[PDB]
């Protein structure tokens, strides 16, 4: 007999306060009780478990379905804690593939020795006449919270020096499976394959698919990848779950099909909290998954990675708040793609949500491919520049190039940062009894133009923008504006392009039209002349 | 050579926080660095039995091409026990502020010689990364004292008490102050002669950055001086004042608002009173006078405010309690920054963090004007400090931003 390398246990306890688990047997029937006997039996010639005695106070239960079941449950709760999924476009191109995953994997490590005796189980005997008999486990068990990471970490250990010896091969290690590269030639591949589970052999791991490889959703094709079908389920009512389930699966086909729209769907979901309800498409959705079904029509495929070629990512705007991004290297065949939608917020800019789409990208290129991409953005030079150099806040985006592909985004106003010469001056304010919810909101110029507007139902806020509005109407193509409101000032330092507030719209397509615009804050009841309470106060 | 028995506060657990992505150079640095740290023993791998993890990434030092690691301890480091020593809270060095030149020196070669607290150890557990998760990540923990824990100057004051000792003596009008891995030294001395004496000390460490706290800035209230005023001017100057009148409690618009009264163009030339005159001069003396007990606590927090000033100009405001300030001041520093918004802002929190850890001996907690995932994305690419301050994200323009320029 060749000794196999002894594999070290890993140190294991529970949790401070917490002792092993203690649960009755369950009442099996007669064959369920033979079969475990039977298993349980060869298994202990095996070596994977042992019998023990009376000394064991800690019992966790059992059953069968033969395969037996041992619910680690409890165990699971009273056990201590232990320490994503690799993306297929970010795999680099090899000659020659091989996939191998160890059988009987959690059972090939052993367990730690002074641990053994809390997971012990019990088999019920027949008619309860017998005391049930006793086994422990000395290996990891299937269904324990710890087995995952103790033998990955084990596989980890023993793989280590065959990678160093072997530079040349690539290896990648996911769960239970071990995934082997290599460019040189298959019958070389192959014998260092058998190199490979030799060297796993020594320490007692047993080890063995063809491509195409079906693996976590994915189709892995030697110079492509994709998708696993997707599912659709059509209805005449879709439901909650439905809409969950084609958010999810839509998600999951938006890395490789360009144009996939989540949005009306997921507006669906808004505080639903309910299992069984339907709801009606509006035409703007069904034309939304017509059209997605439509680019599921025909498929496409994504390529591997090759580190000697520049890293792309494109964007375009999809309109309502939609982003969508290819991320490739030579053109026309994409390594994946993606979508951006923006975050929840009362008002913002397309410059914005462009920033955000490209952290969003940056990121993910940094884990998937571990560098950022240089950017193709429907966006000038000079928009960007005005933008970053005028913005209040402090904003970058790494190295791009415009690309023009409209819609392109663009700055819509801009507030002058000095007052103009010869411009009217429009002093606005407005005001809202709190209690009738009654109010005015108004102007008046140096010129002697003036304006006061009554208003039902609404606030202080809503006047103030309402008589900005309002300047904003009656005056000229060039305009100084001043507001005492820290609000309305407050909204339009921002650079809203759009809003859900249709004041602040209207607003901006005032300003839109606009060729030059100086808004002017003073301090309200402070009598500063021009600025007047009165008119909208009575 | 021996260790210190290291815990945590009571029920509070050991750090567990999401490595985050680092790019395939840093992660190749990393790799390098951390395989040649094992050699020595500095650390070691571990396995799935240690839940705990803290960050960790690479940066580059001033003047240097050479990959240095730098781990974010601030979980770890609020829990890890507050440590008072046999030091008795060592009070700050306020002689450090007054003198006429700093200089600032990294000591964390020196950690490395400490062995750690056996029990402790498994709190600082690591990680680095791999790209596309293709293989697991490399776990490492800190058999000797980690560089960035606040519990390692802590340990090691004593030992640099005793290895400091001699140089001290010999020059008593030298200042030293100890913040984490950097080692700061004050004196009167010419530059030259500071330099020199800094290749004394650093030789004196051997066998065992230039700052001008005299030359830096607290920052008054400035009013214009204009012989003619418009309509527009007048509208701001009130503004700022009764922005002012806040912090000084005997601030008066009212006749300088008197002059604005009826509906005039903004551009429109308006000549002072006699009473709006004494008004603005009464408030200059005012402006003139420093604030009405300001204090500092060091029971509270610290809090830092920087606004964009644009043109490569920022300001910024350190502080208490809201309209007392502890400091303010500017940066118009230009190195390599000019068309990058988010560098420029990391070295002016690093600049103000240093300030704030001469000062009053702790960093404070910043609110920065900029996206949380802007900042995120970009920050460790620009930071060559080995200490992190915490921060927060002001998403709301403030109108106090023209009143500091
Ligand atoms: N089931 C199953 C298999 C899943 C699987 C998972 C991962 Cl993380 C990697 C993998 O294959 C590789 C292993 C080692 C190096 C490169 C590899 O791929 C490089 C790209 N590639 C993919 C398939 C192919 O045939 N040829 C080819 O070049 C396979």
């Amino acid at each position: 007999m060749v000794p196999i390398s002894p594999i070290e246990t890993v140190p294991v306890k529970l949790k401070p306060g917490m002792d092993g688990p203690k649960v009755k047997q369950w009442p099996l029937t007669e064959e369920k009780i033979k079969a475990l006997v039977e298993i349980c039996t060869e298994m202990e010639k095996e070596g994977k478990i042992s019998k023990i005695g009376p000394e064991n106070p800690y019992n966790t239960p059992v059953f069968a379905i033969w395969r037996k079941l041992v619910d680690f449950r409890e165990l699971n709760k009273r056990t201590q804690d232990f320490w994503g999924i690799p993306h297929p476009a970010g795999l680099k191109k090899n000659k020659s593939v091989t996939v191998l995953d160890v059988g009987d994997a959690y059972f090939s490590v052993p367990l730690d020795e002074d641990f053994r005796k809390y997971t012990a189980f019990t088999i019920p005997s027949i008619n309860n006449e017998t005391p049930g008999i006793r086994y422990q486990y000395n290996v990891l068990p299937q269904g324990w919270k710890g087995s995952p990471a103790i033998f990955q970490s084990s596989m980890t250990k023993i793989l280590e020096p065959f990678a160093a010896q072997n530079p040349d091969i690539v290896i990648c290690q996911y769960m239970d499976d071990l995934y082997v590269g290599s460019d040189l030639e298959i019958g070389q591949h192959r014998t260092k394959i058998e190199e490979l589970r030799q060297h796993l052999l020594r320490w007692g791991l047993t080890t063995p698919k063809e491509p195409p490889f079906l693996w976590m959703g994915y189709e892995l094709h030697p110079d492509k990848w994709t998708v696993q079908p997707i599912v659709l389920p059509e209805k005449d009512s879709w439901t909650v779950n439905d809409i969950q389930k084609l958010v999810g699966k839509l998600n999951w086909a938006s890395q490789i099909y360009p144009g996939i729209k989540v949005r009306q769907l997921s507006k669906l979901l808004r505080g639903t909290k309910a299992l069984t309800e339907v709801i009606p498409l509006t035409e703007e959705a069904e034309l939304e998954l017509a059209e997605n079904r439509e680019i599921l029509k025909e498929p496409v495929h994504g390529v591997y990675y090759d580190p000697s070629k520049d890293l792309i990512a494109e964007i375009q705007k999809q309109g309502q708040g939609q982003w969508t991004y290819q991320i490739y290297q030579e053109p026309f065949k994409n390594l994946k793609t993606g979508k951006y939608a923006r975050m929840r917020g009362a008002h913002t800019n397309d410059v914005k949500q462009l920033t955000e789409a490209v952290q969003k990208i940056t990121t993910e290129s940094i884990v998937i491919w571990g560098k950022t991409p240089k950017f193709k953005l429907p966006i000038q030079k000079e928009t960007w520049e005005t933008w970053w150099t005028e913005y209040w806040q402090a904003t970058w985006i790494p190295e791009w190039e415009f690309v023009n592909t409209p819609p392109l985004v663009k700055l819509w106003y801009q507030l002058e940062k000095e007052p103009i010469v010869g411009a009217e001056t429009f002093y606005v304010d407005g005001a809202a009894n709190r209690e009738t919810k009654l109010g005015k909101a108004g102007y008046v110029t140096n010129k002697g133009r003036q304006k006061v507007v009554p208003l039902t139902n609404t606030t202080n806020q809503k006047t103030e923008l309402q008589a900005i509005y309002l300047a904003l109407q009656d005056s000229g193509l060039e305009v100084n504006i001043v507001t005492d409101s820290q609000y309305a000032l407050g909204i339009i330092q921002a650079q809203p392009d759009k809003s859900e507030s249709e004041l602040v719209n209207q607003i901006i397509e005032q300003l839109i039209k606009k060729e030059k615009v100086y808004l002017a804050w003073v301090p309200a009841h402070k009598g500063i002349g021009g600025n007047e309470q009165v008119d909208k106060l009575v | 050579i021996e260790t210190v028995p290291v815990k945590l506060k009571p029920g509070m657990d050991g750090p567990k926080v999401k490595q985050w992505p680092l790019t395939e150079e840093k992660i190749k640095a990393l790799v390098e660095i951390c395989t040649e740290m094992e050699k020595e023993g500095k650390i070691s791998k571990i396995g799935p039995e240690n839940p705990y993890n803290t960050p960790v990434f690479a940066i580059k030092k001033k003047d240097s091409t050479k990959w240095r690691k730098l781990v974010d301890f601030r979980e770890l480091n609020k829990r890890t026990q507050d440590f008072w020593e046999v030091q008795l809270g060592i009070p700050h060095p306020a002689g450090l502020k007054k003198k006429k030149s700093v200089t600032v020196l990294d000591v964390g070669d020196a950690y490395f010689s400490v062995p750690l607290d056996e029990d402790f150890r498994k709190y600082t557990a690591f990680t680095i990364p791999s790209i596309n998760n293709e293989t697991p990540g490399i776990r490492y923990q800190y058999n000797v004292l980690p560089q960035g824990w606040k519990g390692s100057p802590a340990i090691f004051q004593s030992s640099m008490t005793k290895i400091l000792e001699p140089f001290k003596k010999q020059n008593p009008d030298i200042v030293i102050y100890q913040y984490m891995d950097d080692l700061y030294v004050g004196s009167d001395l010419e530059i030259g002669q500071h330099r020199t004496k800094i290749e004394e000390l650093r030789q004196h460490l051997l066998r065992w950055y230039e700052l001008h706290p005299d030359k830096w800035t607290v920052q008054p209230i400035v009013l214009p001086e204009k012989d003619s005023w418009t309509v527009n001017d007048i509208q701001k100057l009130v503004g700022k004042l009764n922005w002012a009148s806040q912090i000084y409690p005997g601030i008066k618009v009212r006749q300088l608002s008197k002059l604005l009264r009826g509906t005039k163009a903004l551009t429109e030339v308006i000549p002072l009173t006699e009473e709006a005159e004494l008004e603005l001069a009464e408030n200059r003396e005012i402006l003139k006078e420093p604030v009405h007990g300001v204090y500092y606590d060091p029971s509270k927090d610290l809090i830092a405010e920087i606004q964009k000033q644009g043109q490569g100009q920022w300001t910024y405001q350190i502080y208490q309690e809201p309209f007392k300030n502890l400091k303010t001041g500017k940066y118009a520093r230009m190195r390599g920054a000019h068309t990058n918004d988010v560098k420029q802002l990391t070295e002016a929190v690093q600049k103000i963090t240093t300030e704030s850890i001469v000062i009053w001996g702790k960093t404070p907690k910043f609110k920065l004007p900029i996206q949380k995932e802007t900042w995120e994305t970009w920050w460790t690419e620009y930071w060559q400090a080995t200490w992190i301050p915490e921060w927060e994200f002001v998403n709301t323009p403030p109108l106090v931003k023209l009143w500091y320029q």
